[PDB]
DNA sequence: CATGGGTGCGCCAGACAGGG
DNA sequence: CCCTGTCTGGCGTCCTCTCACCCCATG
């Protein structure tokens, strides 16, 4: 919902399931391309933290 | 001999830790110690000694390597090290769709009102540069003349 | 030069669909030529009935055939966007040569 | 325009080492 | 293995009434 002037007031499970989906985004784009080992398994280790 | 390894800079201000780090190069004048950078990954190719560790650490907006430790940073696992070199610039690079302009051979749409749809050439114009495909919209087969590009082979 | 070629047997079942494919281009193209038909086809076959004699009884019947043909004037990306999977005549043969 | 990353609390309690 | 020290977690009163302010930044 926005706020009184208009700008939206986002809440912040939507904050962490943006940052989910842009990594899950990332490591399927990553593993399209075949990337090497170190790559990907930072890719995997930021989707686990996120 | 110098070998490659991955370098993790704040995913935005790429270019300029790039430059940065070319800077820095040049300043503390280790320049037998760095061969080239590439481009949120930076590829640096270089050797390994603390002093060197402790330069492209101390380039700003820099996290750190990316390896198995961080004592002994890895180089960076490329095996295709050879089909990058091709797979440079083809990044970067777009293809074109080429309708099966054969009797009976399907085809697919993506362009036009008809894009999204699939079909079968029942005739085709070489001359005209134009494949005669149907679509079938609501049922009927809507027969309708689509370029190469118009429409790709299936 | 884009023709959409309307193929079926009878003219009091195409009549409705002659106007439902003019009036909704109107809407979104207006572009239109308007229909110019096509002559009327007849396939008439006299066969005969009695089971196993009688070469006489020969009784005529027809599968007529109808052919119009709309004939938007302009390559309009709005009439055949909109009219793409859409036409009102049921059991007919649609060919929007493109 | 759209995305990308301090240093003043205190007790209980159980799990994890660490001697013992 | 039997006790001893450490290391992290889990927790700490209820209703209300205003206020102020909510991501830069930029090629």
């Amino acid at each position: 919902v926005p706020l009184d002037g208009g700008r939206f007031a986002t809440s912040d499970l939507n904050d962490l399931y943006r940052r989910v989906i842009n990594r899950n985004n990332r490591l399927k784009r990553l593993l399209d391309l075949a990337a090497p080992d170190i790559i990907v398994r930072n890719e995997k280790r930021m989707l686990q933290e996120a | 001999k110098k070998r490659w390894y991955v370098v993790q800079a704040f995913s935005g201000f790429e270019g300029r830790v790039a430059t940065s780090l070319r800077e820095h190069i040049k300043l503390h004048n280790m320049e037998d110690l760095f061969g080239e950078v590439m481009v949120g990954y930076v590829l640096v190719q270089m050797v390994m000694n603390d002093a060197s560790w402790h330069l492209v650490r101390s380039v700003p907006r820099v996290m750190g390597f990316i390896g198995g430790t961080s004592d002994r940073p890895a180089p960076i696992s490329d095996k295709e090290v050879d089909a990058i070199m091709n797979r440079l610039q083809q990044v970067g690079d777009k293809p074109r769709p080429k309708t099966l302009f054969e009797p009976g051979e399907m085809v697919r749409v993506n362009d036009g009102p008809f894009a999204d749809f699939n079909g079968v050439v029942e005739e085709v114009d070489y001359e005209k540069s134009r494949l005669k495909v149907s679509v079938s919209i609501f049922g009927r087969a809507t027969p309708v003349e689509l370029d190469f590009s118009q429409v790709e082979k299936a | 030069r884009i023709r959409i070629r309307l193929k079926a047997f009878d003219h009091r079942l195409i009549d409705q669909a002659t106007a439902e494919i003019v009036e909704t281009a109107k809407r979104t193209g207006a572009q239109v030529r308007g229909p110019i038909p096509l002559p009327t086809r007849k396939e008439r076959f006299t066969v005969l009935i009695s089971p196993h004699v009688n070469k006489d009884a020969r009784d005529q019947y027809e599968i007529r055939t109808h052919l119009r043909l709309v004939d938007i004037v302009e390559p309009t990306e709005k009439t055949v966007d909109a009219l793409m999977r859409l036409d009102l005549a049921a059991g007919v043969d649609v060919q929007i040569s493109l």
